[PDB]
RNA sequence: CUCAUAAAGUGCGUCGUAGUCCGGAUUGGAGUCUGCAACUCGACUCCAUGAAGUCGGAAUCGCUAGUAAUCGUGGAUCAGAAUGC
RNA sequence: UCUCCUCCUAAAGAGUAACGGAGGAGCACGAAGGUUGGCUAAUCCUGGUCGGACAUCAGGAGGUUAGUGCAAUGGCAUAAG
């Protein structure tokens, strides 16, 4: 579960999620699962996707995780009413914008890459793509 | 005067030979002579500071500066500005007779004399050294000492690298080991 | 130089027993009396095994 | 004054003044003054420098001070180089001629180690 | 120690084993019971296991290191410490 | 006949209260004797070094006269090896 | 929680709200004020008696990563240090 050692605040406002993304390219691997909705992705959902994705290759090869989740998300418990303070941090997420590749590998054939990273799409809760390293 | 007069008349010649120079401004000089004394237990009893203070200043011929602390230290319970140390700089006519003091006296009286390192300068072409006990300096009676106490001894000089530094000392005859 | 400060620095006369005089500016006063100097030093001038002891303590 | 490097004592007398060496005893010592042609009983103070220069040579005719200091340094590394029966005692700090450990040994082994 | 006029003392089997090895080169370790035998200049460079009481320490004989006894060189003691 | 000069004492000089000219442990080197052989594991000699120790907590012991204290000597055992008896 | 200061929210002039997110103040100083003259930092590396990761000394690298009587912001080399 990813989340980052220390930070200078430890809440952030909600903020928007507008524009398209950097980041676009296949830089270290080979294949790409590229975001092509827009959403958050959850520090467990990016965990659940990596064991699928390790799992489905058996340990050859290589895995980058492409993206981080920096920015901590609060939550009011039940029974407390509206206004008394911003709520305490629950979980981190990281906020995806279209053409964003999430996650990259290297060192699989092909049709093994592209059935872990089906895998890991259907864990993941955005649309997604397939994507190969292009030369420029 | 006696070594500044020698440096003048042979050494320069020496390491003009040696190097295959073309200035004699380029052959190197020794430039001064910094004498150091740690007395940080100072802290404890600030007089034996001043009798640090008066032990360099009989061994130098130089009233010397009291040196304080750059900033404060938590392991060894010093503060910013307290007074931990002594320091004398030897430049010129001082510096020579001084240098000569040393190089014919001072050091053969060292106790288990077996030379000094050839591996002591800075990668410069400057030479440091230290004194375990002032007593080689014949300037302090023996029967006067309150506490055996050392020094150490930096000269400054303009050469531009190690070779160049150890080759002048050696012309001055430094004993090296 | 400072005045009044500095101690008195005045010329005297250093005699070792190689039979070596001379002559130096320092704060001591009177004259000194040294018993080596870098003219008799060993150091200086250049003054600085098992089977052999066998064979000699049972040379046959 | 100085012999050898250090500072002889000055109002005691020669054969004491002569065994505050380091490489020098009583026996040593009348040796020296024998050799110096110098009576026993007469004190550094009231020794003129000559018959001082006289003690200096023949205590450099001895081996004194730094060179005794680096023999018995040198034999004592030696024995635990070479890894005999008393190097290796030397090695453990227990004593080295045989004497009995089960009880005493305190100079070798220091002050008592309580459990 | 043994007296200067005796001589150093040697057993008269280590010092035949010692000569055939010399005259017929290096060979195994030379296996021996004389913990009581000084090391002689003309066994350098020789492999001797010394009995110590179970079993036969070897033994690397050279130059800076003759002139004692291989019940020196071969401990008899087994000794690790109390409180371990 | 040898072991086998008893020592404390006595007289003279030095030391002048200091870890010392007290103390003699430890350690390095060089040896002698005995014994087939001194490494584990002997004694003594010489040289070199000079550790703790400056009168000892609670407690505890011996002694009523040639005794306590203090200083030397011999024997048995034993080739050699006593601060023990 | 209630008065005052600093940043953000605050939408590139000003101002701008919430039981919104973070920190401070209720002083100090006759020098820590005035002026004239002078000077430049943090940290690391190398060498050096006790001295050690770290004291004082010498040289280099570095270039304000320091400093500012006390928070934070904006300033500061002509130094405001
Ligand atoms: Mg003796
Ligand atoms: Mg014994
Ligand atoms: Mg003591
Ligand atoms: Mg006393
Ligand atoms: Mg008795
Ligand atoms: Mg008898
Ligand atoms: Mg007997
Ligand atoms: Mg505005
Ligand atoms: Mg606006
Ligand atoms: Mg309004
Ligand atoms: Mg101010
Ligand atoms: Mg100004
Ligand atoms: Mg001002
Ligand atoms: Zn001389």
């Amino acid at each position: 579960m990813l989340q980052p050692k220390r930070t200078k605040f430890r809440k952030m406002h909600k903020g928007r999620n507008r524009g398209l993304a950097q980041g676009t390219d296949v830089s270290f691997g080979s294949f790409g699962l590229k975001a092509v909705g827009r959403g958050r992705l959850t520090a467990r959902q990016i965990e659940a996707a990596r064991r699928a994705m390790t799992r489905a290759v058996k340990r050859q090869g290589k895995i980058w995780i492409r993206v981080f989740p920096d920015k901590p998300i609060t939550e009011k418990p039940l029974a407390v009413r509206m206004g008394k303070g911003k709520g305490n941090v629950e979980y981190w997420v990281a906020l995806i914008q279209p053409g964003k590749v999430l996650y990259e590998m290297d060192g699989v054939p092909e049709e093994l890459a592209r059935e872990a990273f089906k895998l890991a799409a259907a864990k993941l809760p955005i649309k997604t793509t397939f994507v190969t390293k292009t030369v420029m | 005067a006696k070594l500044h007069d020698y440096y003048k008349d042979e050494v320069v010649k020496k390491l003009m030979t040696e190097f295959n120079y073309n200035s004699v401004m380029q052959v190197p000089r020794v430039e001064k002579i910094t004498l150091n004394m740690g007395v940080g237990e100072a802290i404890a009893d600030k007089k034996l500071l001043d009798n640090a203070a008066a032990d360099l200043a009989a061994i130098s011929g130089q009233k010397p500066l009291i040196t304080k602390a750059r900033k404060s230290v938590a392991g060894f319970k010093i503060r910013q500005g307290y007074p931990i140390g002594c320091k004398v700089t030897l430049r010129g006519e001082r510096m020579w007779e001084f240098f000569e003091r040393l190089i014919t006296i001072a050091v053969p009286r060292i106790r288990d004399f077996r030379g000094l390192s050839a591996k002591s300068f800075d990668g410069r072409g400057n030479y440091s050294m230290g004194v375990r006990e002032q007593i080689i300096f014949p300037e302090i009676d023996y029967d006067k000492v309150d506490r055996v106490r050392g020094l150490d001894i930096t000269i400054t000089t303009t050469a531009k690298s190690d070779e160049e530094g150890r080759a002048l000392l050696a012309a001055f005859d430094f004993p090296f080991r | 130089m400072k005045k009044d400060i500095h101690p008195k620095y005045e010329e005297i006369t250093a005699s070792c027993s190689c039979g070596n005089v001379m002559k130096i500016r320092s704060t001591v006063g009177h004259d000194l009396n040294l018993d080596v100097c870098s003219k008799c030093h060993p150091f200086f001038t250049g003054k600085q095994g098992r089977v052999d002891r066998f064979n000699k303590r049972f040379n046959i | 004054a100085r012999i050898a490097g250090i500072n002889i004592p000055d109002h005691k007398h020669a054969v004491i003044a002569l065994t505050s060496i380091y490489g020098v005893g009583k026996t040593r010592s009348k040796a020296i003054l024998a050799a110096a042609g110098i009576a026993e009983d007469v004190k550094i103070s009231e020794l003129s420098e000559g018959q001082i220069d006289t003690l200096r040579d023949e205590v450099a005719k001895f081996v004194v001070e730094g060179d005794l200091r680096r023999e018995i340094s040198m034999s004592i590394k030696r024995l635990m180089d070479l890894g005999c029966y008393r190097g290796l005692r030397h090695r453990r700090g227990l004593p080295v001629r045989g004497q009995r450990t089960k009880t005493n040994a305190r100079t070798r082994k220091g002050p008592r180690k309580p459990i | 120690p043994r007296s200067l006029k005796k001589g150093p003392f040697i057993d008269l089997h280590l010092l035949k084993k010692v000569e055939k090895a010399v005259e017929s080169g290096d060979k195994k370790p030379l296996r021996t019971w004389s913990r009581r035998s000084t090391i002689f200049p003309n066994m350098i460079g020789l492999t001797i296991a010394v009995h110590n009481g179970r079993q036969h320490v070897p033994v690397f004989v050279t130059d800076e290191m003759v002139g004692h006894k291989l019940g020196e060189f071969a401990p008899t003691r087994t000794y690790r410490g109390h409180a371990a």
